């Protein structure tokens, strides 16, 4: 009796288990919803604030847009008075000077347009960028070069590959993760498990016909003539 | 009794299911919560940097307003005196306005659109130079940027990889995915050794089930022919006595 | 063979101790040299493996110095707490996510919540049934290697003699069939 | 399957000391060849640790919180009767990290420009790298000096309070309810402020074993693996015997005793 207690309740405790393991789920599925849940409305929130920000950007490009042409102006003025010394006292030229200053601080364009330059060539190379960037990235592609140790004909080889990696080696990645990982999940328990109880079915075959069945007949079918005619021979 | 235990099994088979079962369907939910969170949270980051920088934009406003003002200031007195060798210095000097005339108006256009995509490394600047973080954008910010390489693409190359991977990001959806950036490509060959486990078994498992299964049948079938015939034949030895 | 001894001979260079672990095998690697060579193939891919890590983890570490400085600025952008900061502040931060911090912290900014009992439980909890589920069968497979292994003394209870028995069938049959023509003139 | 058992018990015999002597090399030796830094890396990031995410996971709240005062704005401008006094009060809990706002125009130019280098003066070293590179790309940035100031102007009225109310409240239940949830499991009694200093060996118990355990479920996989093949054994043990059994001795040696003795008992036939 105490066979199947164990049987039943051994599940049992699989079920206590398992209660444990709900319990352990539901309480923080709040805090999961709910600070995620405040993000919700903080998009509208923010709904709000993208609109915000327009209205806040607008405002201010437009200042320095009004400004700047008449920054523009006080140069376009300082042409007068070239047109002037043309037509033609000293703080005029600390005022030139100054003027330079301006220049010094107007590259701080000159330095950004080149930044500005990087992105008009950063985004020209589209889908190549992966084989410009394994110049400076080749610590990627010795993932692959480890996993090429899948394939060892492809081992050695697999270094000058990197430059098309990203685009085609991904298929590598791909299958023999995707493989492995999908072998795991339905061959690497499933086929193993499911081959297994083949032998299971070799030994019963075997044992159910083979031997518990010839080993059923032959001894108890053969006795009887021998002692039937050995009587005789008494 | 039987039934009595048999009810002792029924009290555990019928919550059995209950608890995997909610459990897994909430799994998946509040997997996709998880990432259909980030997402968002991420419109948040892009929209911050849209915040700050555009906020640096009121600070240069504040700043060129403030390059202008005593800049506009100095000018006039000099220009009213005068309005109401040297020469070609300010002559070249003018020659510098035509130059800053359309870079000042850039200074307005630097925020058009173009910029809006520069902002990407930009705005948090310490991802920007080539120079110093080109090879650090693929291993510190490749686990953060990810998802904008959907539309990004410069970012993709490091995104379509991790999204084939994306198993790997599904059981490390957030931090760690770091981790196996390093221990992944391991796990693999680990499970490569575990299929390999298989093959250190099957490579003679396999001639078993396929010695058996041709080796058993003879076997079997002989066994049974013969059985078949001797059984029709013992009955004949007693046959021969029964009269004797 | 011909990878190993080419491998090794660079291995060799720093396995000077191992000589008494490989001369022990060279006495017994007939039936496992291929064993070794597939060790041998798996381990040397996770030495390159390591020395990938060391790099990434190290300048990862370098590098969260970097951002750890820029973003300590909360801290004194809100300096007027410098004097209350380690009795409130410190104290939350560090006993919560210190032991976290290394692997299970880097995203609080999106996901402190989300990993501390999603994530951690999914992994966790996706390990611990799975495992168990299998540890259902499993032990199960502890019953049958246990009856199976009984099997085998049982079987081999009874193959103890008949495995033994047939050296006594053979000779106490085949003297029969010298007489057969003996007895195949008596038909008659 | 006599000789079959052999081959893995010969194997045993190099293959033990492949595990008593030789998972050194693959588990001990490898520092020689590189494991030792790959662990003063994983020991380096044990102090970066101590120094990085003590500002993210309370920086989560100011750039979160803060926002709870860009919805104000839109209101507070037909709200506007009330922005400024509204200001003060009510920023102690929902604005307060509005500073960081405030200051974002400086301090995220500033945060790259002084603190990204300086957890400490050994950084010094690479202060010359930051600097060649930001005094060009923060040129446009350098300009702001004196709107940092002007918004320092009415925010003064903050950087004396906040402490006491958003610092004090809102970390305090922040670090207890994700605590909580960990140590509801089993201890919930004890989550509120028990467990909760203890929080860090009890999720180490769980951060911990997603390395340890995991491992050692691969073993608990792999020697399941190692049962399925010592199962494989006897199993293809006792058939082996059988399978042998019938041919060699009852097809064999059981069939030719009788049909031979037969002709004994029916002799006289």
């Amino acid at each position: 009796i105490k066979e199947v207690r164990d049987a039943t309740l051994a599940h049992k405790a699989e079920a206590l288990e398992l209660q444990r393991q709900l319990r352990r789920l539901q309480t923080q599925y709040d805090l999961l919803t709910g600070q995620s849940s405040a993000l919700i409305q903080g998009r509208r929130a923010r709904v709000a604030a993208t609109s915000a920000v327009s209205g806040q950007i607008t405002a201010i490009e437009d200042s320095l847009s009004a400004r700047n042409l008449q920054m523009n102006g006080v140069l376009g003025r300082l042409a007068s008075t070239s047109q002037e010394l043309a037509h033609y006292m000293l703080g005029a030229f600390s005022l030139l000077k100054v003027i330079e200053s301006e220049l010094q601080g107007y590259l701080s364009a000159t330095r950004s347009r080149v930044g500005r330059c990087s992105a008009l060539i950063q985004a020209a190379s589209d889908v190549q960028e992966q084989g410009a960037v394994d110049d400076r990235d080749s610590f990627l592609h010795g993932v692959r070069d480890l996993l090429s140790i899948h394939s060892n004909t492809q081992a050695g080889l697999s270094t000058y590959v990197s430059a098309p990696a990203i685009i085609q080696q991904i298929v590598a990645l791909q299958s023999d993760l995707s493989s492995l990982q999908s072998d795991l999940e339905n061959s690497l328990p499933d086929d193993r498990n499911r081959c297994i109880n083949e032998l299971c079915t070799h030994i019963q075959n075997l044992q159910q016909l083979l031997f518990a069945s010839s080993t059923t007949a032959q001894p108890i079918l053969t006795p009887w003539p021998l002692m039937k005619e050995l009587d005789e021979m008494g | 009794d039987r039934e009595a235990a048999l009810q002792e099994r029924e009290l555990a088979a019928k919550e059995v299911e209950r608890l995997r079962n909610i459990v897994r369907r909430q799994r998946k939910d509040l997997k996709a919560r998880m990432l259909e969170v980030s997402r968002e949270e991420a419109e948040r980051k892009r929209m911050l940097d849209e915040r700050a920088n555009y906020r640096h934009k009121q600070a240069l406003l504040e700043a060129y307003d403030q390059q202008c003002d005593e800049a506009t200031r100095i000018f006039a007195e000099y220009h009213k005196r005068l309005q109401v060798i040297p020469a070609s210095e300010v002559v070249v000097d003018i020659s510098n306005s035509a130059k800053d005339f359309i870079e000042k108006e850039v200074s307005a256009f630097f925020q058009s659109p173009d910029n809006s995509l520069y902002m990407l490394p930009a705005t948090p600047q310490g991802l920007a130079r080539d120079p110093s973080a080109i090879p650090s954008i693929c291993r510190i910010s490749a686990a953060l940027q990810y998802p904008a390489g959907l539309e990004g693409s410069d970012a993709s190359l490091a995104s379509v990889l991790e999204s084939l991977e994306f198993c790997l990001r599904v059981r490390g959806s957030e931090a760690c995915v770091l981790e196996d950036l390093a221990k992944a490509i391991d796990l693999v060959h680990i499970r490569q050794d575990l299929v390999e486990s298989g093959h250190s078994l099957l490579d003679h498992a396999f001639r078993a089930q396929q010695k058996y299964e041709r080796t058993t049948n003879y076997c079997l079938d002989l066994a049974s022919e013969q059985e078949n015939t001797i059984s029709d034949q013992w009955l004949p030895e007693l046959r021969t006595a029964v009269q004797n | 063979d011909a990878a190993r001894i080419s491998e090794v001979k660079a291995w060799l260079t720093s396995q000077f101790e191992a000589v008494g672990k490989e001369v022990p095998n060279f006495e017994y690697t007939h039936r496992s040299i291929t064993h070794l060579y597939n060790l041998a193939t798996a381990s040397q891919a996770k030495s390159q493996a390591a020395t990938i890590v060391a790099n990434d983890f190290r300048l990862k570490a370098s590098e969260y110095r970097a951002q750890a400085a820029r973003i300590r600025e909360i801290l004194e952008s809100a300096g007027m707490s410098q004097e209350s900061l380690p009795s409130n502040v410190v104290s939350s931060a560090q006993v919560l996510a210190n032991v976290a911090n290394l692997l299970n912290i880097r995203d609080t900014e999106l996901s402190s919540f989300l990993v501390a009992m999603g994530d951690i439980s999914l992994r966790k909890t996706g390990v611990e049934e799975k495992r168990a589920k299998a540890q259902k069968e499993s032990n199960a497979l502890l019953d049958y290697t246990r009856k199976a292994i009984q099997r085998l003394t049982y079987l081999k209870k009874i193959l103890a003699q008949l495995e033994d028995d047939v050296v006594p069938c053979e000779s106490q049959m085949e003297n029969w069939k010298t007489n057969l023509e003996v007895m195949a003139v008596k038909e008659e | 399957q006599g000789a079959a058992q052999n081959l893995p018990a010969d194997v045993n015999q190099l293959i033990d000391q492949l595990e008593r002597h030789c998972l050194a090399p693959d588990g001990s030796l490898v520092t020689k060849s590189v494991y030792s830094d790959l662990q003063l890396a994983r020991e380096e990031m044990s102090r970066e640790r101590l120094r990085y995410l003590e500002a993210m996971a309370i920086y989560c709240e100011a750039v979160a919180m803060v926002e709870e005062y860009q919805q104000a704005i839109s209101v507070a401008n037909h709200g506007g009767i009330r922005d400024v006094q509204g200001l003060y009060p009510q920023l102690g809990l929902k604005n307060s990290p509005q500073v960081y706002e405030t200051l974002e125009h400086r301090l995220v130019v500033a945060e790259a420009a002084q603190k990204l280098r300086l957890p400490l003066i050994s950084d010094g070293g690479e202060i010359h790298e930051e600097e060649i590179e930001k005094w060009l790309g923060i040129t446009p940035a350098y300009l702001s000096y004196v709107q940092l100031q002007n918004t320092i102007s009415m925010d003064m009225a903050d950087y004396q309070m906040f402490l006491a109310r958003e610092i004090e409240g809102r970390l305090k239940e922040k670090c207890d309810k994700l605590a909580d949830a960990i140590v509801d499991d089993t201890d919930s009694s004890t989550g509120n402020r028990n467990s909760s200093a203890r929080l860090p060996e009890r999720v180490k118990f769980i951060i911990e074993e997603i390395e340890r355990d995991e491992a050692a479920l691969r073993e608990d996989l792999y020697s399941a693996d190692r049962k399925f093949a010592e199962y494989y054994n006897v199993l293809e043990q006792i058939l082996g015997v059988l399978i042998k059994l019938v041919k060699d001795l009852k097809l064999e040696h059981q069939h030719k005793y009788n049909e031979m003795q037969k002709t004994w008992l029916c002799k006289r036939c």
